[PDB]
RNA sequence: AGAGGUGAAAUUCUUAGAUUUUCUGGAGACGAACAACUGCGAAAGCAUUUGUCUAAAAUACUUCCAUUAAUCAAGAACGAAAGUUAAGGGAGUGAAGACGAUCAGAUACCGUCGUAAUCUUAACCAUAAACUAUGCCGACUAGGUGUUGGAUGAAGUGCUUCCUUCAGUACCUUAUGAGAAAUCAAAGUCUUUGGGUUCU
């Protein structure tokens, strides 16, 4: 159940709280600190995660290694399209940030 | 039981009493409040009503509010559009139906999918019987991944 | 004869008149005094209001609760 | 100073395999079988085959200089029998008469932890 | 035949009678070196007969002969295996059976496998027909006892491993560990296999000889 | 007309058992149908383990014990005689 | 409205060749004319380009496979046992 | 110097060393003894270890919903073995076949060998004495012995047995119950004939 707790976490979040998905947005986020967790796929592009990670490690924001493909990471936050990486700019009542 | 074969009576009685037990002092609207915030926090209205009983010592909430917790739920307009027994199931079928997708020989697995959308359908063709379930509602077994919402 | 039938504890659950076997109880821990109700058949686990620590173990039945404090049926 | 070699005997419902080798099972010393103790074609696998089988082998482990000797019984095989034959018992009682040292006795019949199909079909043999 | 001269076959340090038997082997002749013949043949040899206690006769050793100087053989361990009637009446109907086995190897690079059986006890107040466990109960017991055969057969040596296997200290302590789980009884190391040895030594041979 | 209540076999909630090979004959037989023979035996009779005794050391050697645990076909253990026909009436006895 | 009973894409082959051998080809024409999972974008648009060649319509990356299916039995156990160690 | 094999024999292997002893490597199969009038599964069926995935059932519940249910023509999933198709595998067994015996004959039973098959993968086939020859759901009716998995309470030594109870699972006895009888705790509660339903 390494995988279910996190897709409840996300459910709940994209419920309760907001968030953003894509990278110019996510991008967006991090620039303005407004980002408190970042999610990516296990399919981005190494490339695209590296400028990610460099960018959330910059502003002091955590990153979670998503489990699946940008299929399982839309399909978790219940949409049609793929995703590949995730930014919550803020954490409704969900137990996420720890 | 729907299927398979034993009786497997085990349940749970409500005690004769039906008003509040008489050492509770506790009051119907922080009761109210704490399943909301609960709910809001986010759990079935099933597990609501077993840590409600495990943690706050308040069982049966018909007992201490006048109606049921899923009705209260609903009149502050939280309750979720896709009942608890056939989220569930619709659930349940999604997992089976992504291992089978890996283990196609799973013969058992297909036989138990089956069995489980049969429920799912009879289930929803109640709850499409009754109102609170869209007309249109059909579960095709391709989205059903994203249906949980 | 069924009506007046007086010792049907034994009896399995659903007797004449069904009745549960699990109950309500308070637990003085032993130099924590605090106040808390429990579930008898819990199937969590719970922590004190004074000083956190847990009182019961979640198992199949009446759990098995701390090594010592006294524990109090509250029925009324 | 006591010397010491290895029979496998080999009582499988035909001759008796007498075959007296040293302890490491290889230089073997003496092998008679039953069937050249009888030449009816016939009694094989008998007591009076294997009794002098048992007495020719001990005279010639005698001459050999082996005086002592350890036994390790053997019935067919993992697939046909796990009963010795009638000649383990002959075997080991003319060894005994014939005056060497016995030591050790173990049972060594090869014994599947499988089950490879076995002669006849699943009707058996018919008679 | 007359071209075959006798060899005395030597036992290690850590046994007891040290001398167990004669072979044999032909002449010297040709490339024949008639030592390399000698060389790695196995013995296999009953413990009663070789420390001269009945206690043991259940158990029997394989000793590879592995040096030849001058008359002698010296050999080395090379597996274990108790014997069949002892393991044939080991098994009685109305008992669980617990088999289990591992590789580990020792300091030495010695690669073993090794295989050991229990049995379930009855116990005092039973009063029941049989002494069944329940699967989950098996998979404790074969967890906890493979952990054991493997931590203490890999922090030895080869040769205190065989002279702790002839006091059957392993089984000891597996019950010790295991009464509180279920109860077992006899329980021993059935069968110990070499997987693979190292290149012979035959300094640490002669010193575990001498 | 249904000789025996068990229909000569010991299979209850279940739907196949493995068969075995029977010792004698070796047709296939269902685990539970075949008559199983467990027996402990000497390799000698008491006349030969004397001479063991007497050829032997240790003056306590023990003779090794025989484990074979055969089984058998019905129509073989009736005509080696380890089952008999038995009576209507007697043929519910088991022990 | 369906146009063919069961004889498929072999459709294009008429009468001629026996009807085994029709069904066998269509057998592996169906995956061989199929899209396939692009495990670098994740989007099912992986086509055979040549006999053992595998492009990605959106990745633009093309990759080594089978002869009529992007990856084969023998190819992905051999992978699997690598990858235990 | 025989070895296999048989009620005897023969076919067959064998001084080029068979059978036998010991060791090493490979291969396919199978998973004994434990193993049970035991367990799981809708049935077919399912027994080496470990890991992962997956489901089910019972139990416990002062958790939730509130009639959502029972049985079902059509339709659908699964469906032993054999058989078919294509790759691989191919030890042992072995429909066919070839021999050697027996016999009046023997194309059979017996013996030696042996192709397909048996095994894996991917598809078909949809049948078995696929049998407890007993459709499924529900109620009621009797004692005892067990046994499997839970839960409850108490006592031998934190550990184990006994008591009660649920759910399986058999067995024994008993029927002023039934049946033509064998027998059946259901095949009973049927001329004192109607709980619901399907098939024949």
């Amino acid at each position: 159940s390494a995988g279910d707790n996190i897709n409840a976490k996300l459910q709940l979040v994209m419920k309760s709280g907001k968030y953003q998905f894509g990278r110019k947005s996510c991008l967006k986020a991090l620039r303005t600190g407004k980002g408190k967790l970042v999610i990516v796929s296990s399919n981005c592009p190494s490339i695209q995660r590296s400028v990610i990670e460099y960018y959330a490690m910059l502003s002091k924001c955590g990153v979670h290694d998503y489990h699946g493909d940008n299929n399982d990471l839309g399909t978790a936050c219940g949409k049609l399209f793929r995703i590949s990486c995730l930014v919550i700019t803020d954490v409704g009542d969900s137990d996420i940030i720890k | 039981r729907m299927y398979g074969k034993g009786k497997g009576i085990s349940s749970s009685t409500l005690p004769y009493k039906r008003k509040q037990p008489s050492w509770l002092k506790q009051k119907p609207s922080e009761i109210e409040d704490a399943i909301i915030k609960l709910a809001k926090k986010g759990q079935t209205p099933s597990q609501i009503g077993a840590t409600l009983r495990d943690n706050y010592g308040i069982p049966q909430v018909k007992s201490v509010t006048g109606n049921k917790i899923l009705r209260i739920l609903r009149a502050q307009g939280i309750a979720t559009t896709i009942p608890e027994d056939l989220y569930f199931l619709i659930k349940k079928a999604v997992s089976m139906r992504k291992h089978l997708e890996k283990n196609k020989k799973d013969k058992d697995c297909k036989f138990r999918l089956i069995l489980t959308e049969s429920k799912i359908h009879r289930i929803s063709r109640y709850y499409k019987r009754k109102k609170l379930l869209p007309s249109n509602w059909k579960y095709q077994s391709s989205t059903a991944s994203a249906l949980i919402a | 004869n069924p009506d007046p039938v007086e010792e049907s504890k034994k009896h399995k659950l659903k007797r004449l008149i069904p009745t549960p076997n699990s109950y309500f109880m308070d637990v003085k821990c032993p130099g924590c005094l605090q106040i808390t109700t429990l579930f008898s058949h819990a199937q969590n686990v719970v922590l004190c209001g004074s000083c956190n620590i847990m009182l019961c173990q979640p198992t199949g039945g009446k759990c098995k609760l701390t090594e010592g404090c006294s524990f109090r049926k509250k029925i009324e | 100073e006591l010397v010491f070699g290895v029979a496998h005997i080999f009582a499988s419902f035909n001759d008796t395999f007498i075959h007296v080798t040293d302890l490491s099972g290889r230089e073997t010393l003496v092998r008679i079988t039953g069937g050249m103790k009888v030449k009816a074609d016939r009694d094989e696998s008998s007591p009076y085959a294997a009794m002098m089988a048992a007495q020719d082998v001990a005279a010639r482990l005698k001459e050999l200089g082996v005086t002592a000797i350890h036994i390790k019984l053997r019935a067919s095989g993992g697939t046909k029998s796990k009963t010795p034959g009638p000649g383990a018992q002959s075997a080991l009682r003319a060894l005994a008469r014939s005056g060497l040292k016995i030591g050790r006795i173990e049972d060594v019949t090869p014994i599947p932890t499988d089950s490879t199909r076995k002669k006849s079909g699943r009707r058996g043999r018919r008679l | 035949f007359t071209k075959k001269e006798w060899y005395d076959l030597k036992a290690p340090k850590m046994f007891l009678v040290r001398n167990f038997g004669k072979t044999l082997v032909t002449k010297t002749i040709g490339k024949k070196l008639a030592t390399d013949s000698l060389k790695g043949r196995i013995y296999e040899v009953n413990l009663a007969d070789l420390n001269n206690d009945e206690d043991q006769a259940h158990k029997k050793i394989k000793l590879s002969c592995d040096h030849i100087i001058n008359r002698d053989c010296y050999t080395d361990f090379c597996g274990l295996s108790i014997t069949r009637d002892k393991l044939c009446s080991l098994i009685r109907k109305g008992y669980t059976l617990i088999e289990g086995h591992t590789d580990v190897k020792t300091l030495d690079n010695y690669h073993l496998r090794m295989f050991c059986i229990a049995f379930t006890k009855k116990r005092q107040n039973q009063t029941k027909s049989t002494c069944y466990a329940q699967t989950s109960q098996i998979k404790k017991i074969r967890k906890k006892m493979v952990d054991i055969m493997t931590a203490e057969a890999s922090k030895v040596l080869l040769k205190d491993l065989v002279k702790k296997f002839i006091p059957e200290s392993i089984g000891k302590e597996i019950e010790k560990q295991c009464k509180k789980i279920y109860p077992l009884q006899n329980v021993l190391i059935r069968k110990v296999k070499i997987l693979k040895r190292p290149k012979l030594d035959i300094s640490k041979l002669m010193e575990l000889h001498t | 007309p249904k000789k025996r209540r068990n229909g000569g076999r010991s299979k209850h909630n279940r739907g196949h058992v493995n068969p075995l090979r029977c010792s004698n004959c070796g047709r296939c037989v269902p685990k539970d149908k075949a008559i199983k023979r467990f027996n402990i035996r000497n390799i000698v009779d008491t006349s030969a383990q004397r001479d063991i005794k007497e050829a032997s050391v240790y003056s306590t050697f023990q003779l090794p014990k025989l484990y074979i645990k055969q089984c058998y076909c019905v129509s073989c253990a009736i005509h080696s005689r380890f089952v008999r026909v038995r009576s209507r009436e007697q043929r519910r006895v088991r022990k | 409205s369906r146009r063919t009973k069961k004889v498929g894409l072999t459709g294009k082959y008429g009468t001629r060749y026996g009807s085994s051998l029709r069904k066998q080809i269509k057998k592996i024409e169906l995956m061989q004319h199929a899209k396939y999972l692009c495990t670098f974008c994740g989007k099912t648009a992986t086509k055979r380009t040549c006999v053992g060649i595998w492009k990605c319509k959106k990745c633009k990356r093309k990759v080594c496979g089978g002869a009529w299916s992007l990856t084969t039995p023998a190819a992905v156990a051999a992978k699997s046992t690598i990858i235990r160690l």
